[PDB]
């Protein structure tokens, strides 16, 4: 050797409260803590006041991440009417970006990285709520697959694409979409300019856009060559299962404006706490 | 593409009779039909939308009706300002298609045409060509067949004619003739006859000319 | 062909029902995960973290929201004054909405367990004084005097080397769990009133500032539980999200 | 004995007199990339004495009307030292960071600073105040460099998140009554094993004056705030040409 | 109440491009769609495509997808189109009109003026008249008709004049005809036998485009 | 029916017993979640341990 320098605790129930008596002495001060160390206070209830033996049988299963995310939520509403300007040709291409509704978005913004599987549910209804015997076709378009330009296109042959033939008189179809992200987990917040070279003002749209969360398009159409006389409104519901979370973040107290970047209104900024008249009145 | 076929192509009737034109689509368009009225050199105007409701500035004489694929448009009573072509338009499939058109003329009595045959002059021979014209005026209806007989033989191609629109007071048409032939191939034959077979007489009139006449 | 009679519940889509759906990809093995620090397996680990409590929420400082994070304390001429008073219920609209304990409590209906309130003194080093932090059980209004407020749970804290102190709110309830309190038939689930008094005085020498600020922190304990999950009132979406 | 601390990383030494404990982010010490989680097949280089050392950034000025400052890591060190040149010559990067904030004052002053570490701190925009237009933050605000930028709204932190919930992040308070320093050890936290430092920022620093600075007339009116950042366990893979941006 | 004005007629060569405009007023331009309808010879109608002018929304035809583009300026109330790779069969009039509120259906009530666009590579040539007078020596019958012919005029059209506008009820017009890329004219006036050989008639054709007025004595 | 290991909970299982009537593992139910908690890395993220009876600052 010529060179020398080159050589989890399972808590199914809550914690019980043990009995304690009065204390009189110096040197021990469980009340006085230091908040400048970045740590929470480790003081308990028995070290300050007199407590009794309390057997705590309260369960902590509702506070788990899996039970908090196993409830379905509305993520997208696709309107395919007969009259209008947007999707009157008989087909509708919806890009897969689950940021359009603020009920399930605030749950996903609680954590930074989240690896999970999802369960999609597609409910078909008319704009007035009625139902007609109409045949509907779903299709999943991953990035790299051709997008259809009509209802009789070659992309609706669906050789390798997943497709669900459902009817409006049928129950809603449930599928299980797996973890399709190329990274280890989904990244809800991307910090930095992902492009290369010198960044200009016209290329400022690419901020906060990660390619790992872009799953492509979701295309629907009416099965047939002729146009259907009935308007079709589709609602997508995602159920999160087998969820692992990392790096918790503060929630948002501001109303959402855009789904691309978390912008907020500058003139009207609503406070988190409810205001009152005086600090000494109640 | 849903195509539309209108029948008939042209219908001539006098003022004071009911006019019924039909529009037919290949597929069901669910009563999504329009009607246009285009005059000579004017922009079309909407007459009745969705085959039951007329637009603004449209009188009560235009009444459309129909369901499914076959449709109809009834005009009662016909006036003197309702002449022009009519089209129908669908609102079901992209792209929107139009009909073939239905021209509405004014019906008159039988009229004899005026034979006009002129020999060519000598001023056009300097440029290296020759043209013999043959005109007919005051004829009804528009059904005519142009026949040129030279030494008992027809010439193809090079025979094409044009017509004029309907007049206000006279309400007749007019014919025109334009022939393209050089000067060296004109003096080889002598017989030149302009013939037109019309429904006025069973035998057409014969009128010819020669070189030195 | 086995005999089978269908039951009520046919063609029913429940959002909380855990079933088995058809997979769309055969043998799709996902990306192998890596070691990411900060894994959260339960929401009770987040509720035990101390977050800043906004005791100075008033209608005058809405334009300047930085003053809502601390309440002032100055030299008083007479002894025995009241500094601040607020309710100890994390499920009510007020000071507890700014904490992550109260925000996660608004996603649930019933809550249980004791919670802690930490007051940190950010004044000068030469500033000395004692403070009284009293906890009153429900059944009465805010006490006007200091002799009436000292009958409940209280502690005496002096300024020194440790610039912060904590006093836990004891779980004194008639029931095992309690819902969120509002004005009406739900006001019986109140936790209590937290009052902050002046014990002796606030003494500063010549050259020291006569006005200091106290930062309030709040967290939960090991016996804190919650149940009956729901949606919160703080989230709002009116027109759309473009 | 617990208030006196000394940090010796490389050829630099930081000695403090009054300070709190060292905060480890999420209880994870920074370590090298293991062979199980590594996806890059090339051999990376691991310099220790030339990279893993304390780098002093620019000096701020704490006034009575200060709003706050923020630094993007590792954007402050893309042009500083041998670590900045190795980040431009390599495509892959993975390192932990040692954040040390120094703010000293006299015993007659008062005030408190909140130093926090926010992974994936995405900056939003005020959208012109009305919210009907789509605006994005420019390159000078998203990547300010070693100088840093000033927060225009310290309550919402230009992201829509409140300042009161920021203590769920790995943080450490700087209160002038007790301590003058704060040390936060931040490991590598990302969904990828390696990532380019030029296009992506791993985490960011947030120093907000929650309690304002107040002092009588005649005392020192200039209070400096310095940040000394030290990389830990740096790995560089994918050797390429010189790439600035 | 709603007037739609288009651009002027422009004569272009094959291989180049053209750009028209459709300026309108009297209504909210951003809340009503527009369409473009062409009319080829003779009475056939086609549909170019629709445009919903909020930010950008265009429904292209499957035949005219790559040969027509629709752009809308939001500052001034106008609608401009552009065509590429023009040919001989693309010479037709173009219409523009307003559609329905937030809908491509409910067809247009008020239309445009119909600016004609022709595509030809022919050079502008001053016209040369052609005399035509009888004849073979024997006049038959009681009506001695005559006329004149115009050859070598471009573009459309020319004007007719008979004795400085003396008789206007017996002069008939005729459309142009295609002969080797050139156009021709004709006329037919019914004149009785009381003119020849007592009175002398003449035909004069003036061209407003090339500023050429040639008078010929018949 | 022998299922494969294609699931999001590979390496760290939070469920106890699920039901899978298909071949793939991600099509199964959620299952009863695990009761393991570790709040020491969130509440006390420091090097030297701070006792409850002992003062935090010497």
């Amino acid at each position: 050797d010529p060179i020398a320098d080159m050589i989890l605790q399972v808590l199914p129930t809550a914690a019980n409260t043990e009995a304690s008596s009065h204390r009189l002495g110096t040197g021990v001060v469980p009340a006085l803590q230091a908040a400048e160390t970045g740590a929470s206070s480790n003081a308990s209830d028995k070290n300050l006041i007199e407590t009794r033996c309390v057997l705590n049988h309260h369960s902590t299963q509702e506070t788990a991440i899996g039970n908090f995310f196993s409830r379905a939520g509305l993520v997208s509403i696709i309107t395919m009417p007969t009259m209008g300007t947007q999707n009157t040709d008989g087909y509708a291409n919806w890009d897969i970006d689950l940021m359009g509704y603020a009920q399930l978005r605030r749950k996903c913004e609680l954590f930074t990285y989240m690896r999970f599987d999802a369960e999609f549910t597609f409910v078909v209804a008319k704009p007035n709520g009625e139902l007609v015997p109409q045949l509907l076709q779903y299709m999943y378009v991953p990035p790299g697959a051709p997008k259809p330009t009509s209802r009789d296109s070659f992309a609706w042959q669906t050789a390798t694409n997943p497709s669900v033939f459902v009817k409006m008189t049928d129950p809603p179809a449930q599928v299980s979409v797996p973890f399709m992200s190329p990274a280890s987990a989904y990244q809800w917040f991307y910090d930095g300019y992902p492009t290369f070279g010198e960044h200009l003002q016209a290329n400022d749209l690419d901020y906060g856009q990660c390619p790992n969360n872009m799953m492509g398009t979701f295309s629907i159409r009416t099965v047939g060559t002729k146009k259907s006389p009935h308007s079709i409104t589709l609602r997508v519901y995602m159920r999160i299962k087998h969820v692992r979370a990392w790096i918790p973040r503060p929630l948002r107290n501001q109303p959402y404006l855009f789904k691309t970047n978390p912008n907020y209104k500058g003139n009207d900024i609503k406070c988190t706490s409810t205001s009152r008249d005086k600090i000494t009145t109640l | 593409d849903i195509q539309m076929t209108q029948s008939p192509a042209s219908l001539s009737v006098s003022v004071g009779e009911t006019v019924t034109i039909t529009c037919r689509a290949s597929e069901n368009i669910y009563s999504n039909l329009a009607w246009y009225q285009q005059k000579q050199g004017k922009s079309p105007q909407l007459l009745v939308y969705a085959a039951t409701n007329l637009a603004d500035g449209v009188p009560s004489r235009f009444s459309g009706s129909g369901s499914g694929t076959q449709y109809s448009l009834k005009i009662n009573s016909l006036q003197s300002e309702d002449f022009g072509t009519y089209y129908c338009q669908q609102f079901w499939d992209t792209p929107f298609t139009f009909g073939s058109g239905t021209k509405l003329a004014i019906k008159r009595a039988d009229a004899a045409p005026t034979v006009s045959i002129f020999p060519p002059s000598s001023e056009q021979l300097t440029s290296g060509g020759a043209s013999v014209v043959c005109f007919l005026n005051n004829f009804y209806p528009k059904d005519i067949n142009v026949k040129w007989k030279i030494d008992g033989s027809e010439r193809q191609n090079g025979v094409l004619n044009s017509w004029t629109d309907q007049d206000s007071k006279d309400s007749t048409y007019s014919m025109s003739s334009t022939l393209t032939l050089t000067k060296d191939e004109y003096e080889r034959h002598n017989s030149y006859t302009c013939e037109a077979t019309h429904k006025t007489s069973t035998s057409p009139i014969v009128k010819s000319f020669n070189r030195n006449e | 062909g086995i005999p089978t009679e269908l039951k009520p519940g046919t063609n029913q889509f429940l959002t909380t029902d855990d079933g088995v759906s058809a997979p769309i990809l055969p043998g799709f093995h996902p990306t192998p995960p890596i070691h990411i620090p900060g894994e959260v397996r339960n929401l009770l680990e987040i509720c035990r973290v101390e977050t800043i409590l906004e005791v100075n929420n008033l209608k005058t400082n809405e334009t300047t929201p930085m003053q809502r994070l601390c309440f002032p304390v100055s030299v008083q001429s007479k002894t025995g004054e009241l500094c601040a008073a607020f309710r100890a219920d994390p499920g009510r609209d007020g000071p507890w909405q700014s904490t992550i304990l109260g925000q996660l409590c608004r996603y649930y209906t019933q809550w249980s367990g004791s919670l802690e309130v930490t007051f940190m003194f950010a004044g000068s080093f030469m500033a000395t004084g004692k403070m009284l932090i009293a906890y009153t059980p429900p059944g009465g209004s805010v006490p006007a005097d200091r002799i009436t407020a000292m009958l409940g749970t209280h502690v005496i804290w002096d300024f020194g080397l440790q610039s912060s102190v904590t006093l836990v709110v004891p779980w004194i309830s008639n029931t095992h769990y309690r819902a969120h309190a509002r004005a009406g038939y739900f006001d019986y689930y109140t936790t209590g009133i937290i009052t902050i008094w002046y014990q002796t005085n606030y003494v500063v020498p010549i050259g020291a500032p006569t006005t200091a600020y106290i930062v309030a922190l709040a967290a939960a304990q090991d016996n804190f539980t919650m149940k009956l999950c729901k949606d919160t009132e703080d989230i709002e979406q009116t027109a759309n999200i473009q | 004995s617990d208030r006196v601390a000394q940090l010796t990383i490389g050829n630099s030494t930081i000695t403090t007199q009054e300070a709190a404990n060292i905060v480890i982010a999420y209880g994870e010490w920074p370590e090298y990339c293991p062979d199980t989680d590594a996806t890059a097949v090339d051999k990376p280089t691991r310099p220790d004495v030339s990279v893993n050392r304390f780098f002093t950034l620019d000096t701020k000025s704490w006034a009575k009307d200060s709003k706050g400052w923020y630094w993007k890591f590792p954007d402050v060190l893309t042009e500083v030292g041998v670590f900045g040149q190795n980040a431009q010559f390599h495509y892959l990067y993975r390192s932990g960071f040692c954040v040390h904030v120094q703010c000293n004052a006299s015993k007659f002053h008062q005030g408190a600073l909140l130093v926090a570490v926010l992974p994936e701190y995405v900056l939003g925009t005020i959208a012109g105040g009305t919210g009907n237009e789509n605006s994005h933050p420019p390159y000078a605000t998203t990547q300010p460099g070693q100088v840093g930028a000033v927060l225009t709204h310290p309550y919402v932190l230009d992201a829509g998140i409140p300042l009161s919930q920021l203590t769920v992040c790995p943080h450490q308070w700087i209160n002038l009554r007790t301590n003058n320093c704060a040390t936060i050890i931040v490991p590598y936290m990302n969904t990828v094993p390696f990532d380019s430092a030029l296009n992506h920022c791993n985490f960011g620093l947030l120093v907000i004056p929650v309690v304002p600075l107040d002092f009588n007339a005649g005392a020192t009116s200039e209070i400096p705030i310095t940040v000394t950042i030290a990389p830990m366990c740096a790995e560089f893979a994918g050797l390429r040409q010189a790439v600035k941006q | 109440e709603v007037q739609l004005q288009q651009s002027g007629p422009e004569l272009v060569k094959p291989g180049a491009s053209v750009k028209m405009s459709c300026k309108t007023s009297g209504y909210t331009f951003t809340e009503n769609t527009m369409h473009w309808v062409r009319q080829s010879h003779g009475k056939s109608l086609e549909w170019i495509g629709g445009i919903y002018p909020k930010n950008d929304d265009t429904k292209y035809n499957q035949k005219f997808k790559g040969k027509a583009t629709l752009t809308v300026d939001k500052s001034s109330s106008t609608a401009c189109m552009e065509l590429r790779s023009l040919t001989s069969e693309d010479s037709a009039v173009y219409y523009c009109a307003r559609g329905d509120y937030e809908n491509y259906f409910y067809a247009m009530d008020y239309w445009g003026q119909g600016t004609s666009v022709t595509v030809s590579s022919a050079k502008t040539t001053p016209p040369s008249v052609y005399p035509l007078a009888p004849g073979c020596g024997d006049t038959t019958g009681s009506s001695v008709t005559l006329g004149c012919l115009v050859k070598g005029y471009f573009p459309e059209s020319v004007t007719v004049t008979w004795n400085s506008g003396s008789l206007s009820s017996s002069v008939h017009t005729f459309p142009a005809l295609l002969q080797s890329g050139l156009y021709t004219m004709s006329s037919s006036v019914t004149v009785p036998s009381s003119t020849w050989p007592s009175q002398t008639v003449t035909c004069s054709v003036a061209h407003p485009a090339s500023s050429t007025t040639v008078d010929k004595k018949l | 029916s022998h299922e494969n290991s294609n699931s999001a909970s590979e390496g760290s299982t939070i469920n106890y017993t699920t039901i899978n009537y298909y071949k793939d593992a991600y099509a199964a139910s959620a299952g009863r979640q695990d009761m393991s908690q570790d709040p020491k890395r969130f509440t006390d993220p420091v090097m030297d341990v701070i006792h409850e009876m002992a003062p935090p600052l010497k």
